[PDB]
């Protein structure tokens, strides 16, 4: 249903591009979101993408101005580009619908920030 | 047995009709109807406070918050009285709305008759957006269509 | 004003493949403004028929009863362009093909009607010889 | 959400659970019963609307269980008969102040108010 990929090990100050394929029935909701998960805390909603056309993206406070979210409608795929990574961003990232009930969680992708 | 209705009209092609029904006093309220002209996906859906339509939907004011609380999803305890969550529009843009909410009411302190039903452009994040605009409007975007809620019966 | 313009037509053998594209220009560019974009067929001495229609806010396609799985209409929203694939053509489809757009909140049944259609395109001739 | 009744029964016995909505800020939209089997997910048993007639049952308990509402004590009763050994479950009472009718009236994702949870176990 969800299919996350693109993360891994990255030194402080690098960048990553996380991709998630989402099924047609979940992507037709056109209100996707990249959440981050630190061991112990909740998978807080980091970035959201919703709206017509290419969609409009919103971002939380700790990533405002560093991360950018986008989507491919023909592919039913969501992209997250993380620039100027900090050690606080080391987390497991998932991609799931927001604004409505959360679909079952995918496998996600690990994103570790150390040198 | 109080019945209300609201005709959402706006500058764009988005328009629709949403009726409200309440069988009891301070009981559950059914909210059903149909919107059309929207984009496919999740759109914001709220009951803003002022029933003004002079300067368009911007005259509606903020979400109906009598209890003075933060923003959230409808099923959450911390939410505006006027917070009804999001609506879904299919490939045809036809948002078939059907909802049952016991927080709103057609009478009493939580009366929504005379308040502005407003559909939004993007989706509401139900207060979990992780910033300040999610704790107010819910980053639902702009206000595509709005209408004054009036008594149907 | 939302001005339309079609292209891709020509003389095609009985059984060919054609791509009728229509690139929208001007008008209100805001993305939350949805239309119902339809291709309409007027035969010399007949009326405007209407083959296929598509929603610019989603991906709903509707086809009249006169074309089965011969036509297929798609939309590049990033280029504001609507495409119509015309394959397995029949010699009766020789007519003029106009692309037009109506209000995106059109009730079902009025989506593929030329009376409930706003702006119209110039039109191009697609003749099919047997 | 206070719960009452339950315990143990044999293969083909009976039982009746009751849930009284206590200290709720708003009125009830959908009140009912879910259950968690021995090492299984919390699955929807039987729920009922505020009107007292709109009911929704699971296919495992279809025909067998029966939900009702007293409204006087805003209490919901579930009568479970001919309980099978699969009916061994911690039964959890569930409430709602909102419900989207385009969703499942039997999902744990659709309810935020929950109770202590009784135990209903069956022999054989
Ligand atoms: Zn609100």
């Amino acid at each position: 249903q969800l299919q996350e990929s693109g993360g891994g090990l990255v030194q402080p100050g690098g960048s990553l591009r996380l991709s998630c394929r989402a099924s047609e029935t979940l992507f037709s909701l056109y209100a996707m979101g990249w959440y981050r998960q630190a061991p112990g805390k909740q998978p807080e909603l980091i970035a959201t993408i919703s709206g017509g056309g290419e969609g409009t993206g919103n971002y939380a406070d700790p990533v405002k101005g560093r991360f950018t979210i986008s989507r491919n409608n023909a592919d039913n795929m969501v992209f997250l580009q993380m620039n100027n990574l900090k050690p606080e961003d080391t987390a497991v990232y998932y991609c799931n619908v927001y604004g409505t009930n959360l679909a079952p969680w995918g496998q996600g992708t690990q994103v570790t920030v150390s040198s | 047995a109080t019945k209300a209705v609201c005709v959402l009209k706006g500058d764009g092609p988005v328009q629709g009709i949403i009726n409200f029904e309440q069988k009891e006093s301070n009981g559950p309220v059914k909210v059903w109807g149909s919107i059309k002209g929207l984009t496919e996906g999740l759109h914001g859906f709220h009951v803003h406070e002022f029933g003004d339509n002079t300067a368009g939907c911007t005259s509606a004011g903020p979400h109906f918050n009598p209890l003075s609380r933060k923003h959230g999803g409808p099923k959450d305890e911390e939410r505006h009285v006027g917070d009804l969550g999001n609506v879904t529009a299919d490939k045809d843009g036809v948002a078939d709305v059907s909802i049952e909410d016991s927080v709103i009411s057609l009478s009493g302190d939580h009366c929504i008759i005379g308040r502005t039903l407003v559909v939004h452009e993007k989706a509401d994040d139900l207060g979990k957006g992780g910033n300040e605009e999610s704790t107010k409007t819910g980053n639902a975007g702009s206000r595509l269509a709005c209408g004054v809620i009036g008594i149907a019966q | 004003q939302v001005q339309l313009q079609e292209s891709g037509g020509g003389s095609v053998q009985a059984g060919g493949s054609l791509r009728l594209a229509c690139v929208a220009s001007g008008g209100d560019t805001r993305p939350y403004i949805t239309y119902w974009m339809g291709w309409y067929r007027q035969a010399p001495g007949k009326e405007r028929e209407g083959v296929a229609t598509i929603y610019t806010g989603g991906s709903g396609t509707y086809y009249s009863d006169s074309v089965e799985g011969r036509f297929t209409i798609s939309q590049d929203k990033a280029q504001r362009t609507v495409y119509l694939q015309m394959n397995d053509l029949k010699p009766e489809d020789t007519a003029m093909y106009y692309c037009a757009a109506g209000n995106g909140a059109l009730p079902p049944g009025r989506r593929l009607s030329p009376q409930n259609m706003d702006t119209w395109g110039p039109g191009t001739q697609v003749t099919v010889s047997s | 959400l206070q719960e009452s009744g339950g315990g143990l029964v044999q293969a083909g016995g009976s039982l009746r659970l009751s849930c009284a909505a206590s200290g709720l800020p708003y009125r009830t939209v959908f009140m009912g019963w879910f259950r968690q089997g021995p090492g299984k997910e919390r699955e929807g048993v039987a729920v009922i609307n505020a009107d007292g007639v709109s009911t929704y049952y699971a296919d495992s308990v279809k025909g067998r269980f029966t939900i009702s509402q007293d409204n006087a004590k805003n209490t919901v009763y579930l009568q479970m008969n001919s309980l099978k050994p699969e009916d061994t479950a911690i039964y959890h009472c569930a409430a709602n102040h909102f419900f989207d009718y385009s969703r499942d009236p039997l999902a744990t994702a659709e309810y935020n108010y929950w109770g202590q949870g009784t135990q209903v176990t069956v022999s054989s």
